């Protein structure tokens, strides 16, 4: 039962990992003379969790 | 005489006040989409702030 839980969380964290993969390698990709650039409302901004390093 | 060395002097100042003002010109000109540029990165530095969001 206990390897099960590990298994289960573990898998939570892979998830996760490879959506930030996918985010910061689309932001990488995005460049200058692009269709969806625009002026953000208060990009300037902080999240409402602020997780740090 | 002295009529005509007046005369000669001032048509020479006035073609060096034509050349400066259209070199002004063109000088402005380029200015203006100096800032354009400047602009389009300002969208794209906002855009690149947004999309850290999800």
């Amino acid at each position: 039962c206990l390897l099960q839980e590990i298994r289960q969380q573990l898998n939570s964290d892979h998830r996760d990992k490879m959506e930030t993969l996918e985010i910061d390698r689309g932001c990488l990709s995005l460049n200058l003379t692009s269709p969806n650039i625009s002026l953000k409302v208060n990009p300037t901004r902080i999240p409402k969790d602020s997780t740090t390093l | 005489r002295e009529m005509e060395s007046f005369y000669s002097e001032l048509k020479w100042q006035e073609k060096n006040t034509l050349e400066e003002i259209a070199e002004l010109q063109g000088d402005i000109r380029r200015l203006e989409e100096d800032l354009r540029r400047k602009m389009m990165n300002l969208k794209l530095a906002h855009t690149r702030l947004e999309s850290r969001t999800y």
